[PDB]
């Protein structure tokens, strides 16, 4: 469940922290809000390695470009490079991305599909939890939201995802990118799913397990005279 | 085995302190073509039950008839037909859930998902789901098609569990339903603006409102969106 | 993994106790031998439901026969009711491989293999199931007609242990039966968990394994 | 094509103590990535001190529980109100299931109660009616997560007496109902963490000579 | 046909108090046929441990590939690679074969020799990194390991307690998998000590 | 193509390899040697698709012979097995893989130890006390689990292989026309000419 | 999608709905389907969103390099580059593009490039899934040399019928007016056009 | 096929084109697609020509036996008969039928039965391959309580457009007028309707 | 299984039928008799799908045996063959045809003449001096086309059959575990015990 929306003087991103393999949870605390530049972030949905690899690739190139041009990197640059690279691979890099940031041109919010289509928007959601999120965003989004409002709406859109979508779960990560300020990354912004204390401790009496042989492993380099 | 041809989209509904609310748009779709702009998909049975039907309209029109024929049959040699031996919502649901599951088991299903909304003899709320597979489930909020994905999130924010039902008034609940229908109109390409809504309340009975319309639609922000990325004009 | 062989001292029957759902181990404690009467045994391999049901149903039919004919059923006649039954279902996807093992006066100790494609064979040695090849290898290499009852039990056991080890789809435990003039005798459940280590130590076999 | 089957997820768990049995199930009902209900009961009192769950395709599971409940009603009628023993129930369900061997019920069935010696009993069935009596069984989506835990904790598998080198097994014991419920709750917390179809609620039906008692515990709702 | 389940095998990694544990089974088979009861899936470069489940030809290939890269690394950096850095190398190396993957489930375990901080990670076959605080699971009985770990596990276990926990996770999960077992190995790892133990398990 | 066995005893490795080359309906030959000497003390038996088998073995044989001339030295069995596994491991991600399974039986003159390596067409290497490719294993691994010891003499190893050959002739559907048998030991590679 | 361009006395007008769909889910309800390849040469996009974005981008690149060297390219030249891409990659493209632009010599010009990658110069053009419903209407109601206000009405009425009957169309009706005066963007909300 | 029925002040009119195709071959250019099931209950057929003929023949039978027993059937009862057949045999049928009839009580009625076997009572109805192209035109030009001359024209213009755009349609426009006055058959030839 | 041969000589018919019963990977039996006596002077050998073969053989047997009691008489081999043919020809257009091929060897006591009939599962009948079903024919027919003479003795029939088995044990891929040989003459049916 990934989302982003614009507010008065910036843009905000939200994401859940669940990774799935078929029907099992592979990860309960993964970061879906990837770094591209200091003030450009990318929410990732779809094939996990694909979303992670394509944001790292473009983020690496945006850094070399920033160095080369002696300028703050623009969101439309990250947008173009993600979109041209996904397009080249005709969907086979199964990455669904929400791009947002501040640059010298102002604040920006874009969605990117696996085949290389881009959308412009004031509020966007992507992934299995996107309909749960888009229902909250379509109920409560207005123009000139304050930051306190924006963070409430974004985190409510991800919660819709967590509760109502099996594909989404665990915690809410948020990233705030206000104009003329440092972007603030708020990993575990909400923690609404802490496992309740267990009934028992399953710690075994020592010697419970039958052992055939023992040996010391040599991990040091050169045992020496 | 068939394939649905003319189809009706989301039916959404919820329990509140005294009764149940159920709503459905007035569209019969023919694939992508928005063919029929006057189709009623909430069918009341007596004064205590509304059956909300989504899927193939021909299979819905058949179920309509089954229910109309059921009222007739229930009257036969039943001096108490309009009192203690009137049809209950639970009796109507169980009839449909029987038929639905027998049609799937003959590999000739009725291509529908059905919410039975109503209030029982004793004033208890009744909300139960049945579809073409004969799968059944009850919840304080129920929705079919897009409404499962978009309406349920919104309606569960009001009634997230059983103990929330007595704290929810008919004004709160209706407002939640009318809002959810607007969401569904923004985001379902096979929905319409013109919808119907029924409240079944254990005091005021069955209110059936026709020709409702989504309003307070927010489009303004559209004027500012230009191109798909780098375009400024 | 099921086997049954004939020898000087009658019949030896041994089965494993594992049930599967693909690579999911469903159980390690299953019975694969139905006791049809005091003189008649059934082994089970294939569809869990197919074997349990139709061999239970075979017991019914063996009981009706002795009510109607005031006579214990022949192993031939019992094996041929199951084989004629499955032959009616042929093509419908039943999965059964089974040995009807029993003693009558007229026949002496007898073994009939029956499978869901309708094969019915009499013989002195059968191994049936995913593990049959592992069992055959040990059994065929130690088999004589004139083993002691004690030795024949051990071989039948050891043949199932052999298959329990190598075959991914066999194991749990070895159930042992001995059929004589006097009828079948249970000779115990032997958990592979404990039996593998005792056999390794005592026999000095299984030198493939870190012991 | 029309696919007559579906998957409502959910997970169930039977454990047989000395003079009692439990049958537990999550109350969550799903299709695909949608939640249908957070409270849709799945473990039913069928009478005669027999509790039963048919977990999988919920429609087939309802059909079966509904047909077994009726089976019980007719066994009273046809056999002068005689109590249907669990072993007799187990055999009856085999016939119910196997009747549909060539168009099965897509369910894994556990029943629990007391045998005719007053001792706790769990019976367990594949979709076409194979069955075995056990101390332990988990069914449904998270069976593969739970059964190894039950193997370890209820049947003391792979556990040996400390200081016996590895030659004396931990001796088998009957657990108290207090101890069994802790295992049940810990099994469903665990499953809920790692399986996206397990959560919302845990309902436990406990069966003793005195009758059928219920317990309900919240599970995580994500 | 499914490469991830021809040979079988499981690996499980747990963190404890100033320690990590990694353990594997010893089975290698061709589906139903068991072949080797000595096939170890845990390898080490310096003090960084790698368990690998999946297609056995890829298990062997990737070990030979990570011995090669970690040897050069050490010759240039003049120091052993650390678990955090090795994890990235594995991910890089899996993702470079994105459209022709190795059919493996890698698991990194070790202690940062500078910070003294215990570290485990796991990967999908194309390099997505899962960096768990508690435990990682891989192989044909992964579901069974998730269930065992999620119940049995508790944080800050001493070396001799974590040994008992991890052993009981593997052994009971292997016994509900047809393609795992046949013996098992557990590595107890401390900052400047590493014990290796062969577990007596059922041979079916 | 449907039976190659090997067994490592105390002081030697014995490879046993069926003589039948069958195509469809006809047995074309009953005296086929499914083997190549890789170096004086290293013998590789092979079984798999037609052409592929000999083409692979003769390619491996050339390469080890080229190595032996270049260094004027014989590679350890462990080295030759590793070379081979890598050629198959490279081959499985090719346009058209070698569909060949192999046993490698060697006497390492450095460690004075016999060594047996089973490698399948995927590049799956294992050192074993006894090995088999194809359906043979299904019978012979249980036999050898029962009757093998690691201190057996070469005659005891040959007696143990007769049981494997008797049991395969008893229970296997195809007529494989017996085995050629070769012993690898400190003195090199010899063929037992009566079996 | 529902898109058209109509030549009138003073220049040309591009029209489009704002609905983007992923099956029956509206992925974006305020899509801008009117895209600038030059100051006074715009196109309407229909087909694969990815495909037509990639294409319009390359075309914008080509016309920008054209302008650097040879100056302002004709509408025809913009059509020709769209065609070249569409035709030569027809085996991997789902693009149906309408090209519309203003010169002072040629005045208003509309070209349509259907799934063939063929080119057709027309007084008006309709395309997208919603266009099937309004062939009848548009053939009956179109005249040459309409005023600006007439042409805004013709498109608003036409796209309105297209949106009513096509589930894949909907939202706001965006237009772009192209004359010697310059470039005027228009928007018309549902509460105006629905009740026509 | 292009088929429509419209209710007006004096009753109802059915109109159809005359073109039957096998692929792109016109098997019959003078088909009568307006088929009598009773004195003043007609239908227009679309879909499998076998299937709709079988159905119309069976309904003509049911309404003849009805008339023998219970006098003149309502247009609603004809629609129900057409629906009962179409719904119940939906897996072995490809029939899109429009039913139109005149009572003195109910005046003009129109029912449409699309593929699945659903029934829809409507002021007017259009159907067949050619109908997609006039949903826009018909909606903008239909009024209730039109005169006979207005309804002939509305139908003639509408089918004229469906014929222009649809290759599966063409030939002559057949109309059947159902009033108190009786039954009037109108034909219109290409040289009239094309230049509209 | 697989190989059923028949040779009609001067004054007898000889059926030869393989003793193996194989299912997938294991030879389950090596002493199987693939023959039912229909009447004292008429023998049917059968091969084809598992289950079908014995069910169809014993079905024909009971029907002929019934006829023998009802008329106190023995149907000619020609009558038995025509009855069998029509049962198969009826079967081929069933819901589930009998997948069984048969040879019928009889001594007609009325004409004092041995007769061999070859019938396939389609109900294709032919009277032959020698016959075979499945892959056997591809070898044994050319062999008999060379060595066969109509005026041969039974001892010469048996030698001519030993030539057919030796060739089949040389050139066929699957071990059929020898043949059971039966002579049908004026004196009835007997089994040659050592072959
Ligand atoms: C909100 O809507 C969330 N819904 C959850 C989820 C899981 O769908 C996801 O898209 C998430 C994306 C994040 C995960 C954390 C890292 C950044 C990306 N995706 C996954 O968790 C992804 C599921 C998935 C599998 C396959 C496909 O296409 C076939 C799409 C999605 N999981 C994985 O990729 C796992 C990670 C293993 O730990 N591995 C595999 O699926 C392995 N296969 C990948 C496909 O190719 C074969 C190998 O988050 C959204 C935002
Ligand atoms: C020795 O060789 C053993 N090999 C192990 C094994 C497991 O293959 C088996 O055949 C064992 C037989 C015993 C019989 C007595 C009752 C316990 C089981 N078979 C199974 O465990 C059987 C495997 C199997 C599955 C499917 C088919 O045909 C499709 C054949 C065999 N298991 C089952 O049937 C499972 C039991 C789960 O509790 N259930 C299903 O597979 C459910 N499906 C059944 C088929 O129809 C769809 C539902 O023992 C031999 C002796
Ligand atoms: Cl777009
Ligand atoms: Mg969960
Ligand atoms: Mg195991
Ligand atoms: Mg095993
Ligand atoms: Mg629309």
């Amino acid at each position: 469940t990934i989302a982003g929306l614009v507010f008065q003087d910036g843009v905000i991103l939200g994401a859940d922290t669940r990774a799935t393999n078929d029907s099992v949870v592979a990860d309960k605390s993964c970061e879906k809000i990837h770094f591209i530049a200091p003030k450009i972030y990318c929410c990732g949905a779809g094939v996990a390695a694909d979303a992670e690899a394509v944001t790292q690739l473009i983020g690496s190139n945006i850094e070399l470009h920033s160095l080369y041009t002696s300028r703050e990197p623009r969101v439309v640059s990250a947008l173009q490079m993600l979109k041209q690279h996904l397009f080249k691979y005709q969907g086979h890099i199964g990455a669904y991305l929400i791009v947002a940031g501040v640059d010298p041109t102002g604040s920006h919010l874009f969605s990117i599909h696996a085949h290389g289509s881009t959308d412009v928007g004031y509020y966007l959601s992507l992934g299995s939890g996107s309909l749960a999120a888009m229902a909250v965003l379509e109920s409560h989004w207005k123009q000139d939201l304050t930051k306190e409002e924006a963070i409430k709406l974004a985190s409510d859109a991800i919660q819709a995802g967590i509760w109502n979508d099996l594909g989404s779960g665990s915690n809410v990560d948020v990233c705030v990118m206000e104009i003329g300020k440092d972007a603030e990354y708020l990993r575990n912004y909400l923690t609404p799913n802490v496992r309740e204390e267990k009934q028992k401790s399953y710690k075994f009496p020592r010697g419970t397990t039958a052992v055939l042989k023992e040996s010391i492993v040599n991990i040091c380099d050169i045992q020496e005279e | 085995t068939q394939q649905p041809i003319v189809t009706g989209t989301s039916v959404i509904s919820m329990k509140y302190d005294n009764g149940v609310i159920i709503a459905a748009d007035n569209l019969g779709s023919y694939g992508s073509l928005l063919r029929f702009n006057g189709v009623e998909r909430l069918i009341p049975v007596g004064d205590n039950t509304v059956v909300g039907i989504s899927g193939d309209i021909s299979d819905m029109q058949h179920i309509e008839r089954l229910l109309k024929d059921l009222v007739t049959e229930n009257a036969y040699d039943n001096p108490l037909a309009d009192a203690e031996e009137a049809l209950e919502p639970s009796y109507i649901f169980e009839y449909l859930a029987t038929v639905m599951y027998q049609r799937r088991s003959k590999m000739n299903p009725l291509w529908n998902a059905i919410i039975v909304a109503g209030v029982q003899s004793n004033g208890d709320q009744f909300l139960r789901y049945v579809n073409l597979l004969g799968v059944t489930y009850s919840s304080p909020t129920l929705a079919t098609g897009f409404g499962a994905h978009m309406a349920n999130p919104l309606l569960r924010k009001v009634v997230d569990r059983e103990s929330d039902i007595p704290k929810t008034t008919v004004q709160v609940a209706e407002e939640a339903i009318v809002n959810a229908m607007r969401v569904l109109y923004y985001r379902d390409a096979r929905s319409s603006r013109n919808f119907s809504l029924a409240i079944i309340d254990k005091n005021t009975g069955l209110t059936f409102k026709k020709n409702l319309q989504v309003e307070n639609m927010k489009w303004d922000f559209a004027k500012d969106i230009k191109g798909y990325g780098t375009q400024k004009i | 993994t099921t086997l049954a062989f004939r020898f000087q001292g009658g019949i030896i029957v041994a089965v494993d106790s594992r049930a599967t759902a693909g690579n999911w181990v469903a159980s390690q404690t299953v019975k694969k031998v139905i006791e049809i009467n005091p003189f008649l045994l059934g082994t089970m391999a294939g569809g869990a439901a197919d074997c349990q049901f139709w061999e239970t149903w075979l017991g019914s039919q063996c009981r009706l026969h002795e009510l109607r004919e005031k006579e214990r059923i022949s192993v031939a006649a019992a094996s041929k009711i199951l084989s004629n039954l499955v032959y009616q279902y042929k093509g419908a996807g039943l999965s059964m491989g089974t040995m009807i093992c029993g003693y009558t006066r007229k026949e002496g100790p007898t073994i009939y293999y029956v499978d869901s494609d309708g094969t019915r064979l009499k013989g002195d040695i059968f191994c049936v199931g995913s593990g049959q090849t592992f069992a055959y290898g040990v059994l065929d290499s130690n088999y004589k007609w004139d083993l002691s009852v004690e030795d024949a039990l051990y071989l039948g056991k050891r043949s199932i242990l052999a298959a329990a080890h190598r075959d991914a789809y066999s194991g749990g435990s070895v159930n042992l039966y001995h059929v004589t003039e006097d009828g079948w005798i249970y000779h115990g459940n032997h958990d592979v968990g404990e039996l593998f280590w005792k056999v390794k130590e005592e026999e000095g076999s299984f030198n493939n394994v870190i012991g | 094509q029309f696919n007559p089957y579906g998957d409502n997820g959910g997970t169930i768990l039977g454990i047989a103590g000395e003079d009692f049995a439990v049958l537990a199930g999550d109350t969550r009902n799903i299709t695909d990535y949608s939640i249908n209900s957070r409270y849709e009961p799945k473990v039913f009192d069928c009478g005669d001190n027999i509790v039963m769950s048919a977990n999988g395709f919920a429609a087939d599971g309802d059909a079966l529980v509904k047909r077994f409940k009726n089976s019980v009603k007719w066994y009273h009628f046809d056999h002068n109100d005689k109590k249907l023993s669990i072993n007799s129930a187990a055999r009856n369900i085999q016939h119910l299931l196997y009747g549909k061997r060539f168009f099965p019920y897509y369910v894994h069935t556990i029943i629990a109660g007391l045998d005719e010696d007053g001792k706790g009993a769990v019976y367990s069935f594949d979709p076409v009616g194979s069955y075995e009596r056990e101390q332990c069984r988990a069914g449904g989506a998270a069976a593969s997560l739970i059964m190894p835990f039950l193997d370890n904790q209820v049947n003391f598998k792979n556990q040996y007496e400390p200081g016996t080198n590895g030659k004396v097994k931990k001796p088998l014991k009957y657990l108290s109902v207090e101890e069994v419920i802790k295992l049940v709750r810990d099994s469903f917390t665990s499953a809920t963490e790692r399986h996206i179809q397990v959560g919302d609620g845990l309902e436990i039906l406990i069966v003793t000579k005195d009758g059928v008692r219920k317990e309900f515990y919240e599970l995580k709702r994500d | 046909s499914d490469p991830s389940s021809i040979n079988g095998g499981i690996v499980v990694a747990m963190t404890g108090k100033d320690c990590v544990a990694i353990a594997c089974d010893l089975r290698l088979g061709s589906q139903s046929l068991g072949v080797s009861n000595k096939f170890e899936k845990i390898f080490h470069y310096g003090h960084v441990f790698l368990g690998i489940t999946g297609l056995a030809t890829d298990v062997t290939t990737l070990n030979e590939m990570f011995r090669y890269k970690t040897n050069l690394y050490k010759l240039k950096e003049e120091r052993a690679i650390e678990p955090e850095t090795f994890t990235q190398l594995v991910s890089s190396s899996l993702y470079e074969r994105r459209f022709g993957p190795y059919f493996v489930g890698p698991v990194v375990a070790g202690i940062n020799s500078k910070s003294g901080k215990p570290f485990i990670a796991g990967f999908d076959l194309i390099g997505c990194i899962d960096e768990a605080k508690d435990f990682i699971v891989s192989g044909t009985a992964s579901d069974q390991l998730f269930g065992m770990c999620e119940s049995l596990y508790e944080p800050n276990l001493e070396p001799e307690d974590l040994f008992e926990t991890i052993s009981q996770a593997l052994l009971n999960a292997a016994d509900r998998d047809a393609l795992s077992g046949w013996g098992a190995v557990v590595y107890i790892i401390k900052k400047d000590e590493v014990v290796k133990r062969y577990l007596k398990m059922r041979q079916d | 193509m449907d039976i190659i066995l090997g067994i490592r005893v105390q002081d030697s490795v014995i490879l046993a390899s069926s003589k039948a080359v069958t195509r469809g309906i006809s047995v074309l030959k009953d005296s086929d040697d499914k083997t190549r000497q890789l170096s004086p003390h290293t013998l590789m038996s092979f079984a798999g698709e037609a052409g592929d088998t000999v083409q692979f073995a003769e390619y491996i044989q050339a390469n080890i012979q080229l190595y032996s001339i270049r260094e004027d030295y014989e590679l350890s069995p462990q080295a030759v097995s590793s070379f081979v596994r890598q050629e198959l491991a490279k081959s499985i991600r090719s346009r058209r893989p070698y569909q060949v399974n192999v046993l490698i039986g060697g006497y390492d003159k450095k460690k004075n130890k016999p060594e047996l390596y089973q490698i399948d067409y995927l590049g799956t290497k294992v050192e074993l006390p006894y090995g088999a490719h194809g359906y043979s294993g299904f019978y012979t691994f249980s036999l050898l689990d029962h009757h093998y010891r690691p201190d057996m003499t070469t005659e005891e190893g040959l007696d143990l292989l007769k049981l494997c050959v008797q049991e395969l002739e008893k229970r296997m559907p195809m007529d494989f026309k017996g085995v050629i048998v070769k012993i690898v030991d400190k003195d090199g590679i010899r063929q037992v000419d009566d079996f | 999608t529902s898109i058209m361009a109509v030549t009138f006395k003073d220049g040309v007008i591009l029209g489009a709905d704002s609905r983007t769909t992923t099956g029956a889910y509206i992925a974006n309800r305020v899509t801008d389907k009117l895209t600038r390849v030059h100051d006074k040469i715009w196109c309407c996009r229909s087909g694969s969103a990815a495909d037509t974005q990639a294409i319009a981008d390359i075309v914008q690149y080509h016309l920008e390099l054209y302008t650097s060297q040879y100056g302002t390219p004709s509408t025809e030249t913009a059509a020709s580059v769209f065609k070249e891409l569409c035709y030569e990659n027809k085996d991997n493209l789902t693009a149906g593009i309408i090209v519309a632009g203003y010169d002072d010599k040629n005045k208003g010009e509309v070209y349509t490039i259907p799934l063939g990658g063929s080119v057709h110069k027309l007084p008006y053009a309709i395309a997208g899934s919603g266009s099937t419903f309004i062939y009848g209407y548009c053939d009956k109601n179109f005249r040459e040399n309409m005023s600006k206000e007439e042409t805004v009405d013709f498109i608003k009425h036409s796209l309105s019928q297209a949106i009513k009957w096509d589930g894949s169309s909907g939202g706001v009706i965006r237009m772009v007016v192209l004359t010697a005066a310059g470039v005027e963007r228009l928007i018309f909300y549902p509460d105006e056009y629905e009740q026509l």
